[PDB]
RNA sequence: CAUUGGUGAGCAGCGAAGGAUUUGGUGGAUUACUAGCUAAUAGCAAUCUAUUUCAAAGAAUUCAAACUUGGGGGAAUGCCUUGUUGA
């Protein structure tokens, strides 16, 4: 469904039809992390300058800090099972109660 | 010119309420 | 007598008659349901469509009628029908004789005052399901702590309590254990309205001489008073976002608003209604929203809004006041000639002895 | 509408809706149809129904490359959970065997 | 302070936990059951972040001849038959 | 002028919008066609208490003031409606000056009550309310005579 | 003498505390009225989170895909297809 690449051109988050975000290293082609079973598939997905990961599935976005990194406790979870500071909660999230986003993208040089 | 009695669009916006079914408790 | 070719399917026309409406909210929409006689009818505030409306008519006519979230609660001649979607889900037979007429609902309690001033208290019964359907206890208001029950509310977190406002008193039950907590001291004229202002532990109170009392039920005083000379009072509403108004409904048609905080008067809109029919029966702020809602009794239920401010740097001095919004409305007279306007039977031509053509 | 007659469903969109049919024999209301339930688990819209053999289960199929079966009443919920993947396009049909072993 | 004291919400003892419009009010992760006092305070400073507290309720309860009067009356000329000698420029003329 | 030249008008200045980048003075008529407004009145009135709470009203303001205010009393001398929606206006500024200290402020409030009585028949209690509020602060000598 | 041409000065007539023309904004209709949100057999609507994770299911030698080109002529270098040499 959707593709975006850091600017490094290290990592890169692709989302399937099949309800899975997928964080894929480009240089030496390994899969970083593959966060299946979303609750609904994920239609859009960017990486801001710095960083982050904004995943929108519909009515929602959904922003991920630091989850484009090799370690397992950067997979990006949507809660902490009982607080586990290993478990990458969202971010930040909104809701677009009315409608489905169409697309996503970051303003380059501001917040 | 006089001042300009337009009136605008009006939209709804989202409020918050207190729902009072918190506003009652059981006793053991 | 039941006939054999005809059956009866609606009563057109129809917006209120003078019962005092209910308002819901649906996540972030408002609903708006009126009584038409015997059926009642959901309106959407948004653009006051035509929702629903009650599927059977009553044995009688609807008195009091209430609505949380999803349910709408319709007080008739001796019982109490819990209502979802038009159709009823459930009915309250009260063990009286006695004509309910007054209700709230808070918690898992449904309150319903009777005209012999008793209080039928029904209770949930498990707080998980939708509606109170158990009876719990009863409450009665005898001659020595309060007049007749003028109205019966419950203000926020106030832990399974009652403000019972009476004509010339406010009691406050503890509905669990069945108790008469406070009793406040008496008002020298008969209060009409009680609405709960969204300041904490305060209600506004207001008496058929003209003013509102702005009682707050923990320190048992009043905090200030309005007064709207040779005015009976029959509405009171409040503004809340970020905005101190309060809106005063008055028996000769008249809504009043009132700034609480530089403790001015805004506007007067005058023959919002009409007194023949008895004024201004409900006017009612929808909550965050610069908009109220009123009705009369004269089949008819407008809207108003208030604009932003035209001074763009004083603004809360400077109120611009407040406009006319979308109205449904219907003859306020009985029609005297009806026609068909064309072979579809879409339109229909009806002309009243209020002297207007529909 | 269900074999058994009472009860009918279809595919605005995509929420598979059930209401219940009104009777003939009844006079006309203002509001005849009374909505048994309205279910949103697919993600683009609804191309097909087929209720069962029996009026109990209904089983959907949408432009989301899913396929799903939907138990009528709320007490056969955990027979009917399962959603059927695995097409490259959209799915066009999703029917029963004649004894609702096969889909 | 108070006018009245129940004596029924010391002794309750509320979940917390049970619904999602109850489950912000709490001060740790461990907390349960509160006591009904508590459980008042709480959600009283819940409804005071809902609606926030104006100023006049806490800015003032009830030379100033004129305002008063100003805030009492709605009409301000003279009323009907006490007149007694007409108004100048403007008429009250009924055609028959 | 230079003001007018520089400012981004609000929408209650409208009526100044054609004097701005101009090389001829606003007029007077302008002033009371300005001042007639109901919303403007509202706004100078609050900005009136905010100068009379701290102080800072001095004559030459009290003089324009009070000219601008009798001649809007003047302007809408014909219409009923429009002076009964201007009364709880300029008579609350009228007891908020006589409030205060200043001899000319005061006085500025005795010239827009007695313009404003000539100008329409007020109500007796009223009358007899506005002369127990200038009758409350009278200490000054001038506004003795004035009162 | 005609204007069945422009601009005015006036009568008769119509005629209830005024009349005419022009214009900006908003609201309601312009299809036939079953309510808002979400991860939907229910929750929420004051909040989804400190259960949102596991399990299961799920991968066509279709390991095929421009039914999508203005006409004539050509296509060095490309690109396509087929064969071929060397690995």
């Amino acid at each position: 469904n959707s593709i975006a690449i850091d600017r490094s051109g290290y990592y890169m988050a692709t989302t399937g039809a099949d309800r899975s975000m997928k964080i894929w290293d480009i240089r030496n082609f390994k899969q970083l992390h593959s966060v299946e079973s979303l609750p609904t598939p994920g239609t859009n997905v960017s990486i801001s300058d710095t960083g982050l990961l904004a995943l929108s599935r519909g009515p929602h976005v959904t922003l991920w800090k630091d989850a484009l990194k090799l370690s397992g406790d950067s997979k990006p979870c949507f809660g902490s099972m009982g607080g586990n500071p290993h478990r990458n909660t969202p971010y930040m999230s909104h809701l677009f109660a009315g409608n489905k986003v169409e697309n996503l993208g970051f303003v380059p040089f501001e917040d | 010119p006089k001042v300009v009695r337009e009136a605008k669009k009006v939209e709804m916006t989202e409020a918050r309420a207190y729902n009072a079914d918190a506003d009652t408790a059981k006793a053991a | 007598k039941n006939s054999k070719i005809f059956s009866p399917f609606r009563i057109i026309g129809n917006v209120s008659n003078g019962v005092p409406f209910a308002t819901g909210t649906l996540g972030s929409t408002f609903y708006i349901v009126t009584c038409v006689g015997k059926t009642f009818q959901i309106y959407d505030a948004n653009t006051l469509h035509l929702l629903f409306v009650s599927e059977k008519e009553t044995p009688s006519s609807i008195v009091a009628l209430s609505a949380h979230f999803h349910y709408v609660y319709a007080a008739y001649e001796n019982k109490v029908g819990i209502y979802k979607r038009g159709i009823e889900e459930h009915l309250l037979e009260l063990e009286t004789d006695a004509n309910v007429e007054h209700l709230c609902i808070f918690g898992d309690y449904l309150c319903a005052s009777t005209d012999d001033n008793s209080i039928f208290i029904y209770k949930k019964s498990d707080p998980q399901d939708k509606y109170p359907s158990e009876f719990y206890t009863k409450l009665t208001v005898t001659e020595i702590q309060g007049g007749e029950i003028v109205s019966l509310q419950h203000l926020a977190t106030y832990l399974n309590k009652l403000t019972v406002v009476t004509k010339s008193n406010v009691l406050l039950f503890n509905v669990r254990t069945g108790k008469l907590v406070f009793t406040s001291n008496e008002f020298p004229d008969q209060i009409t309205t009680a609405e709960p202002a969204p300041v904490l532990d305060i209600i506004a109170l207001g008496t058929v001489t003209g003013e509102v009392i702005m009682f707050n039920m923990r320190k048992g005083k009043r905090i200030r008073t309005i007064k709207i000379p040779q005015s009976r009072i029959s509405s009171l509403s409040f503004r809340t976002d970020g905005s101190s108004h309060l809106s005063v409904g008055t028996s000769s048609g008249d809504l009043i608003f009132y700034d609480l905080d530089r403790r001015s008067r805004i506007h007067v809109l005058k023959n919002i209604h009409r007194e023949s029919y008895g004024g201004v029966t409900q006017a009612t702020f929808l909550n965050g929203q610069p908009i109220i809602v009123t009705s009369g009794g004269d089949n008819s239920l407008k809207e108003y809004v208030f604009d932003p401010s035209l001074s763009q740097g004083s603004g809360d001095v400077v109120v611009q006041p407040p406009r006319y919004l979308r109205s449904r409305g219907g003859h306020s007279q009985p029609p005297s000639y009806i026609a068909f306007a064309d072979s579809q039977s879409h339109f229909m031509l009806s002309a009243s002895k209020d002297r207007s053509l529909w | 509408f269900s074999p058994d007659g009472r009860l009918f469903a279809l595919a605005s969109g995509r929420f598979l809706q059930i209401w219940k049919t009104p009777d003939v024999n009844k006079d006309r209301q203002f509001a005849p149809f009374v909505r048994h339930r309205v279910h949103a688990g697919h993600f683009q819209d609804i191309t097909s129904l087929t209720w069962s053999q029996d009026s109990r289960f209904i089983l959907t199929t949408s432009k989301d490359l899913s396929a799903k079966i939907w138990s009528v009443d709320s007490e056969e919920k955990n027979l009917a959970a399962t959603t059927f993947n695995g097409h490259r396009d959209y799915v066009m049909g999703a029917f029963f065997s004649h004894d609702q072993e096969k889909i | 302070e108070a006018a009245w004291i129940d004596s029924d919400d010391e002794k309750i003892k509320v979940p917390i936990l049970v619904t999602n419009k109850t489950k912000k009010l709490r001060t740790s992760y461990n907390e349960s059951k509160i006591n009904g006092v508590h459980y008042i305070n709480r959600l009283r400073s819940q409804f005071e972040k809902i609606y926030p507290r104006p100023k006049w309720v806490d800015d003032e309860s009830d030379i100033n001849a004129l305002t008063k009067i100003l805030s009492t009356t709605y009409n301000y000329k003279d009323t009907l038959s006490n007149s007694k000698l007409l108004p100048p420029k403007k008429l009250d003329i009924v055609r028959l | 002028k230079r003001i007018l030249s520089i400012i981004k008008l609000p929408p209650l200045f409208n009526c100044l919008s054609n004097f701005v980048r101009s090389e001829k003075p606003p007029t007077a008529l302008t002033m009371i066609k300005l001042f007639n407004d109901m919303d403007f009145l509202k706004l100078y009135t609050s900005y009136l208490d905010q100068c009379i709470k701290h102080n800072a009203t001095y004559t030459n303001q009290l003089l324009f003031t009070t000219c601008c205010f009798i001649n809007v009393v003047a302007f809408n001398s014909n219409n009923d409606e429009k002076l009964n929606q201007l009364v709880p206006i300029l008579l609350e500024i009228s007891a908020k000056l006589l409030a205060s200290k200043s001899k000319d402020c005061q006085i500025a409030a005795h010239t827009i009550l007695v313009v404003f009585a000539t100008a329409l028949p007020l109500k007796k209690t009223i009358i007899l309310a506005a002369m127990e509020t200038i009758l409350s602060n009278l200490d000054a000598k001038e506004a003795k005579h004035s009162a």
